């Protein structure tokens, strides 16, 4: 009955979510809002301590004309002012890009050749196993050969492990399960016989380094670790010298011919390293959210688990912190994952579709675009004409453009089983959007958008590319914000309608799919609820080594 | 005629080719020879139509492991290569009589791709190869199959990768021997951006072959920097001739007489000898038993030098037939001659000392790897001005299978299409028969 | 070849380690089946492992450098590439880490040698590695108390002398016994137990330590008060330091 | 009377320091040490608590088969065990790169420029004062323009914030005293008016964003997050439209004309971007220390006070964490900053100066360089002849060929008064040493020093570079340990003993004389002291937000 | 002169050197030239421009057609006329960095 936002709605206004009138002005500025006191309290001491003004809410305009309002978080009944959507405020979003950034896959295909071929020396389960022990205890910063070394604290560094997978599964079976990701536990039946057949027979690590060394220095960081710990447990399982010829081979295979990195280098004017949001492409976003393995028989909850998991670590942590900073841009992100918003939408778009074509049966073409994007267009923003309460929650056009055209892509791909017609949906939303309103977003929201139609299928140098393959640093969507985790959720949209275990790296699913990780993948929207409420606990805190 | 300098010219079987060349008609300035082989390698570009072909099908794009599940397209690309080759060809040539050269090769698998030199003269480097290379055969794929604009960009990724989420073409199933410009440890050092493993795959692993194209390479790339400019032009010359181009036989003959049963250290002794014999050097003090040798000609002595440490790295790994000591008799050699002499090794100290990292981090865990995956660009071994890869290319070229990470492993598409080209297969022969041929024009 | 400047014992030990004319006076008798377990590479009489095809069964390229260049046996048979690695303490054990790999790339072919300060390395095809290796242990290029055979955990070249003057070793390879006053190998070079230890005789005495150890120290010869050979190391410097400036 | 380090030798070992034997093997192995019995325990606790096995002191070798020692830090009475002293157990060292890495110094010249002259508007010392208030209400990350704006935490950021200075003390009387760095007041009078000298009428901001940021993200983070707050407060301050077209020339001022980041950005193969330790040149590592404006008549304890910042610094965290990882290089760099071993080298070598040139009163060439440091080479490798047991402390050869190198090139540029030759006196000294004890460092310490001698005066394009200009991107000195954090050194002793009030910039100079700042950079080796002792108080903890 | 080299406000105090450039910039760039050009009256153009403040170099094309990319114009540039500077005042092998400072500036750190 109800519309999935209405809830929310009611929650935050005292009027029904239809009125179209409300007041102003007399609601006490920020002292309507607990947390905002709780900031001007902060401030004043703060600033007393060091002896430096700071937070101080006479300076500027006064916020608080209007209601500040709580979100309700999708998918839970935790409602929360949008402070505690900020990442900044909330522990879970930065152990959820903690758990990315210190992360790297790391395969012993090659590694047990050097092993059997340049050493001549045996591989079994059971030196899988002694090794997989080594480089536990190794991994999080201890010595295995050397006398005298000095190591890191067992505690300090508890998240670091190193995991191994492999679709063979009684070789699986005879490894320790300690250090095993369970295939055929983790995933559904058909997903697991998916994943096993693309692993095969290869024996890949997932490797962990530690959350406070990720925070002290950088992502690019990660795969150089993992591979000096990789090549100590090599040396001290295996029975090398301890620095022959031979170990060089082993260090080109960790670092080079058999690693892959969570995201890639960015070019200069954006220069970092490895392993930052920047460089992780859309499709493998979607497959470090692990909502498709619990979530299987619902394609809409699946898409929108991506795309709040990009929305927040792509607008509020990237955009808004790496790339630009301040305040940020905490509401950009959590019009995609708050109210019930996106799913009203989508799971309208969804139903569409399946009434009408049948879950990946629509044409593959732009017929089904003009249909599908169109009309779900239309369904999003008549909720905002319907529903004053609606329009002045999502007051920002950046917000409701992004969220519109989200459900349009995504619905325009679960027709379509193919990404690429989802993604000139989500183009082509946007331009009926900016006709209907006369108004998109800020002021350089559709930089993207307007080349958006002509470069969905474009062939040419750094115009064409799968949605799969782009990312961040895909030249057109490498600035703005309310774009890039709704184009994740548009990578997942078709894969999930079609019920594949993986949108593009078998690799990085699997990887994912480990309960020893801090941030629950399979639940982002329910641990972006609990770090608001300030009930997340991260690793990499330095209590054990400041003073009580 | 701004160096007195002459050197006499040899092949790779040790027979005098041309005596009394004057010393700069072997620069990278002036040798037409060394610029068709670097304007060669700018526009030369290997395409797997097999691997395009099979990523297609398999919808495995975009780099390790990658896969999406549902965009298999099954073309028959190698099948109608030579369809799909005249046509990329057409796209490529700027006129249908230019020097644009598209050849297939294992029977349509692969192609050789010479983009044509029109393009570079109006372009700043030397992506343009890669780039209308790719969007070449991506246009007559499409064009051929008549794939629907929903599916193209599949082509894309088959053919570039992930690029341009990517800095890299990763995934691409092209290949050049250069990298892309991001990529140079400094301006100035895209020709030394060439892996070991390249050069040996093209010169199909002949030492001396080897040894000249790195040498080319690398000494090019010196003048490119601006290395050799002005004071250290004739060094970088005589280092080119003496180690690269096997100048006067000095290289040759020094393993000749160290083959058998020779050592770094006899190497070393035959190689001062020589210098002294033939005025190189002489004896400058007498300390109580130990002689300190001086020169009037340091750019001579470290030639000299640099012949040697290519035949001490030719006979320490010839003899085993196996290139990881070369890290060690780039080292020693130089070091061992530094205590015999009272002179610099060579480059100054420099091959030494890259010497020290690339021992390093070809045994070690913290980077690196065996020698082949090494180049003039690379951080552990960019020390040298010149004078330490290219025996690094000798020691790989003799290499009889110890390495795992061999040409074999990281070139084969190189290995198949590059060693095509006469150029740069055999250098040193189109080297010193242009030097002979503009002998009087120095 | 005249190898090294100086004119102290140190200076003249260098030289004779580097000269492959020096006969290197052999210390002790190690059988061929002692070496194989001290190396614990393979077991005696275990087939030598191959990393390719024996080059008489492969097509070389034709290159006038192959054919002028004699492959070492190990290389003509295929063999893998192993190693041989020592420590030697900074208490005058008779040869050091530069003097090792300076020595051996003037005495052995084919040779692949790392210097480190507290072990040094030679790599080579596995049949002829065994040959060097009876060298490198029979010889004084050994001490069984000041040097020490070691693949790993090599800590101990600057660490101070146990009661029986034998150097630290975190993993007792080379127990001195002191009802012979000899030393055996009781372990492979990589730590693990030998079934049978090998003996490797007494450690040579203090005085013949001072003769024959190629490192200075203020107790024995001070590189200091070897004006020639500190030299040729300015000069080495100096006139580096010129070339890269100018010529 | 007795040499610096003879206490730190009587502190570790039960021998008097000259003898030459001791015992072995009946230790304990690890149950000697209160810090490996504290691991054991941690280990057995994260492994059961996580279900994976993790630190296990009987994996590979058995440590403290010889006696694991405490270190004395140099210059205090604190002695820890090295373990103490790994940056990841050490929230000292932690912070000191925080505070670098956060720190971005940002002109104000080019921005009031824009408000004169695009905007016509003035510029006194009471707009700079209200613009200062309003950006340190912004900066941390609050709002001063738009309503409903959610917030960060004061609490959370309570280190974040903008100071200023300039050289003309009449205009810095006139802005707020809150926000001043007050040169007069934190520098000797001579140091006082060479820096105001430099600055003249330049008025500089120095930004610092929030610890918790900053390990959220990356250095590149910084100049982006001042400059957007800048220009909110900008737009606040001199009430510019919200966004006009002249809004873009602060954003170009604060991000590119007028920005002095702490480091470069880095190559592809070691990509990082702004603010991480390989782009900071080694002269202003040794200006962000402070020891030169506290301890001026003392030029060897400035000069070993930025040998101990740039050790911990380039070769603990730099090198072994970015560039490598894991147990890392922990007593690589304490070799520079314990027992007082370094310190009585460098004391040797500037009396040995001093008696016979007068400081900075030797001919500037190759025979004071042959001179210096031969003598003082001698000196230190001597040391370790003559005592066994400072042999045994500094087991390593890379450590001891970086600190004899150290005192070498030190001593030579105190001499000289020129870091060039102090940096030809550090490669002759490890050509001496390699001589001496026929071994040096470790397998690839000296691919540096052997190019070494050639490069220090070479002028070629990637080769010449006066020795302050240089640093961890200097091609030669790209990788490896015992010589960065040493170079810093060379390159404050011949300013040390001219008593130059900076090595290579006076603006990274004043922007660490600041009082707000975490740590504490006039005492580096204090500051690694109070966090070896788990008494340093860090940045950016989450305790705030996380259960109780 | 004032040892401002490296950047922006960086400064090295006791290196400055006093060299008259702009008094000798004729010699200067005739020697700069000699080094740029590959042959005598090849297209090398040094031109010195606002009475020898300035000067327009254009590296022969000779350079370029042996090289992958363009950054021989600056690198080449640049070091002949650091070597000309030294040598048209014989700046000493210590000091001759700081010419290379003020010419190129902090690269290769940078
Ligand atoms: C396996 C290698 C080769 C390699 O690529 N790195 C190693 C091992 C690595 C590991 C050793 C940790 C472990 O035991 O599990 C780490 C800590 C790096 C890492 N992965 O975290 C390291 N070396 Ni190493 N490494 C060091 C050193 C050295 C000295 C040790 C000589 C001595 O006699 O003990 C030698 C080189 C030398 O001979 O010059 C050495 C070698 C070696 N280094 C030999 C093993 C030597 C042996 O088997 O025991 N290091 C040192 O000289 C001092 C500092 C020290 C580092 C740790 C720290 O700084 O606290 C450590 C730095
Ligand atoms: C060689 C290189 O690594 P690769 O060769 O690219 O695998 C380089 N490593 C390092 O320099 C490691 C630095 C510290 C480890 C050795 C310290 S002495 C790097 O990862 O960028
Ligand atoms: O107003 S602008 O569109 O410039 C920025 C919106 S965050
Ligand atoms: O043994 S190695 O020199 O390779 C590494 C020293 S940490
Ligand atoms: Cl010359
Ligand atoms: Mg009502
Ligand atoms: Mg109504
Ligand atoms: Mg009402
Ligand atoms: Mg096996
Ligand atoms: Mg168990
Ligand atoms: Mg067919
Ligand atoms: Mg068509
Ligand atoms: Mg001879
Ligand atoms: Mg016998
Ligand atoms: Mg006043
Ligand atoms: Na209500
Ligand atoms: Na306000
Ligand atoms: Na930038
Ligand atoms: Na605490
Ligand atoms: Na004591
Ligand atoms: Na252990
Ligand atoms: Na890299
Ligand atoms: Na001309
Ligand atoms: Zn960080």
């Amino acid at each position: 009955a109800d519309k999935l936002f209405i809830n929310a709605l009611k929650k935050k206004f005292e009027e029904s979510p239809e009125e179209k009138k409300t007041t102003f002005y007399t609601l006490g500025g920020w002292k309507q809002s607990e947390r905002k006191t709780e900031f001007v309290n902060a401030g004043k001491e703060v600033a007393a301590k060091r002896g430096i003004p700071q937070y101080n809410p006479d300076i500027g305009t006064p916020l608080g004309q209007r209601v500040l309002m709580p979100y309700q978080v999708s998918t839970t009944d935790t409602y929360v002012e949008g402070d505690d959507l900020h990442f900044v405020n909330n522990a879970a979003m930065q152990q959820m890009w903690d758990d990315i950034r210190r992360t790297v896959i790391v395969g012993l295909n090659h590694a047990h050749a050097v092993i059997e071929k340049r050493l001549g020396k045996e591989v079994t389960p059971e030196t899988i196993t002694h090794y997989l022990e080594t480089v536990n205890h190794a991994m999080p910063g201890a010595a295995v050969v050397q006398e005298h070394m000095v190591e890191t604290h067992p505690a300090l560094v508890a998240d670091s492990y190193v995991k191994v997978f492999t679709g063979n599964d009684e070789i699986a079976d005879e490894i320790d399960p300690a250090f095993v990701i369970d295939i055929n536990k983790q995933f559904p039946e058909d997903q697991a016989e998916t994943l096993k057949a693309e692993v095969g027979d290869g024996i890949w690590q997932v490797v962990r380094i530690p959350t406070i060394v990720s925070r002290t220095c950088d992502g690019a960081t990660t795969s150089r670790w993992s591979a000096m710990q990789i090549g100590m447990s090599m040396i001290s399982a295996y029975k090398q010298a301890a620095g022959e010829a031979a170990t060089g081979d082993f260090a080109y295979a960790a670092k080079h011919a058999e690693v892959i990195h969570m995201g890639t280098y960015l070019p200069v004017r954006r220069a970092r390293g490895e392993n930052e949001p920047g460089g992780v492409p859309f499709g493998y976003l979607a497959d470090i959210c692990q909502s498709s393995r619990v979530n299987y028989e619902d394609p809409v909850r699946v898409s929108l688990d991506v795309v709040a998991t990009g929305a927040m670590l792509y607008d509020q942590i990237w955009l808004g912190s790496y790339m630009s900073g301040g305040v940020g841009f905490t509401q950009y992100a959590t019009a995609a994952y708050t109210d019930n918003i996106l799913d009203d939408f989508t799971y309208f778009g969804k139903e569409y579709v399946e009434d009408k074509y049948g879950l990946c049966e629509a044409p593959n073409n732009m017929d089904t675009v003009l249909d599908v994007a169109t009309e779900v267009t239309f369904y999003g923003l008549e909720q905002y004409e319907e529903y004053p309460a609606l329009l002045e929650d999502q007051f920002g056009g950046s917000q409701r453009a992004a969220v519109v055209a989200a459900a349009a892509g995504c619905s325009t791909a679960f027709a379509t089983g193919n990404a690429q017609t989802g993604l000139s949906g989500w183009y082509l939303s946007m331009y009926l959007h900016k006709e209907q309103h006369s108004r998109l977003g800020f002021y350089g929201y559709d930089l993207q958008d307007q080349c958006g139609a002509s470069n969905v299928f474009s062939i040419r140098g750094d115009e064409g590319l799968p949605l799969e393959l782009r990312g961040p640093n895909y030249p057109n969507y490498a600035m703005n914000v309310g774009h890039q985790g709704e184009y994740a959720g548009i990578s997942q949209a078709p894969h999930a309608a079609r019920g594949d275990a993986f949108v593009f790296n078998p690799l990085v699913k699997i990887a994912f799919a480990d309960d020893n990780l801090v941030f629950d993948f399979t639940n982002v929207r329910g641990e972006f609820a609990k770090g608001a409420l300030r009930e997340f606990e991260p690793a990499g805190e330095r209590a054990l080594i400041t003073p009580a | 005629a701004k160096f007195e300098d002459k050197v006499d010219l040899y092949d790779d079987r040790g027979n005098l080719v041309e005596e009394q060349v004057p010393l700069e008609a072997l620069s990278p300035l002036r040798n037409p020879a060394i610029k068709s082989i670097v304007q060669g390698i700018k526009r030369t570009v290997a395409v797997n139509l097999e691997g395009i072909e099979n990523a297609l099908k398999t919808a495995k794009v975009g780099g390790p492991a990658c896969k999406i599940m549902g965009r298999e397209l099954d073309l028959d690309i190698v099948g109608n290569a030579e369809s799909i080759a005249a046509a990329a060809k057409e796209m490529i040539q700027v006129t249908e009589d230019d020097d644009t050269n598209v050849e297939l090769l294992g029977g349509g698998k692969r192609a050789l791709v010479q983009v044509p030199s029109a393009r570079f003269d109006v372009a700043a480097e030397y992506s343009a190869a890669p780039l209308v290379t790719a969007t070449a055969f991506v246009q007559a794929i499409i064009n051929e199959f008549d794939v629907s604009m929903y599916d193209a960009n599949m082509v894309k990724a088959a053919v570039l990768g992930r690029y341009p989420q990517s800095v890299e073409y990763m995934g691409a199933n092209i290949a050049t021997m250069l990298d892309i410009p991001q990529k140079l440890e400094g301006p100035g050092y895209a020709l030394r951006n060439i892996m070991v493993n390249h050069v040996v795959a093209a010169t199909l692993k002949n030492t001396l072959q080897a040894a000249a194209l790195s040498t080319i390479l690398e000494q090019t790339a010196m003048f490119e920097m601006g290395d050799a400019v002005g004071a250290f032009e004739r060094m970088h010359l005589l280092g080119l001739a003496y180690q690269g181009m096997n100048a006067d036989n000095l290289v040759f003959d020094l393993v000749k007489a160290n083959g058998k049963e020779g050592t770094v250290g006899s190497v070393i002794a035959d190689l001062v000898e020589r210098a002294l014999e033939d005025g190189v050097i002489k004896v400058e003090k007498e300390l109580t038993d130990y002689k300190v040798y001086g020169t009037d000609d340091l750019a001579m002595w470290n030639a000299y030098a640099a012949a040697g440490l290519m035949a001490a790295t030719m006979v320490n790994q010839g003899a085993a037939r196996a290139a990881q000591g070369v890290s060690s008799t780039l080292l020693y050699y130089n070091d061992l001659i530094e205590f015999e002499t009272g002179l610099p090794s060579v480059d100054f100290g420099k091959v030494e000392g890259t010497a020290v990292g690339f021992s390093f981090f070809s045994h070690s865990i913290y980077g690196g790897g065996g020698p082949g995956i090494f180049n003039g660009n690379h951080i552990v071994t960019r020390h040298s001005k010149g004078f330490a890869i290219p025996c690094v290319a000798a020691a790989m070229a003799l290499d009889a299978g110890t390495q795992m990470f061999s040409p074999e492993a990281t070139s084969g598409l190189i290995k198949e299409v590059f060693s095509q080209v006469d150029e740069f297969r055999e250098p040193l022969k189109y080297v010193v028969e242009a030097a002979a041929e503009i002998k009087n024009e120095i | 070849a005249q190898y090294y400047p100086g004119t102290t014992k140190v200076a003249q030990n260098r030289r004779n380690f580097c000269n492959p004319e020096y006969e290197l006076e052999k210390l002790r008798e190690i059988s061929d089946e002692d070496v194989v377990k001290i190396l614990g590479h393979r077991a005696p009489g275990e087939e030598y492992p191959s990393v390719h095809p024996p080059l008489e069964e492969m097509d070389e390229p034709e290159d006038a450098i192959r054919e002028m260049v004699e492959p070492i046996d190990g290389a003509k048979a295929g063999d893998r590439v192993r190693y041989i690695q020592f420590t030697d303490s900074m208490y005058f054990a008779p040869a050091q880490p530069y003097v090792r790999s300076r020595a051996y790339l003037c005495r052995y072919r084919g040779a692949d040698a790392g210097t480190l300060s507290g072990r040094q390395i030679i790599e080579t095809r596995e049949r002829d590695l065994e040959k060097i290796s009876k060298e490198l242990l029979e010889t004084e290029f050994f001490d069984p108390a000041r040097s020490g055979v070691r693949g790993k955990s090599v800590h101990g070249h600057s660490l101070r002398l146990d009661e029986d003057g034998m150097m630290f070793d975190m993993l007792r390879r080379q127990i001195y016994n002191k009802d012979t006053g000899r030393v055996e190998m009781v372990k492979n070079q990589i730590g693990d137990e030998l079934d049978e230890p090998v003996d490797l005789g007494e450690p040579l005495d203090e005085e013949t330590l001072m003769e024959k150890t190629t490192i200075y120290r203020v107790d024995g010869e001070a590189y200091r008060d070897d004006v020639e050979a500190v030299e040729i190391m300015q000069r080495i410097h100096v006139l580096r330091s010129q070339g890269g400036f100018n010529l």
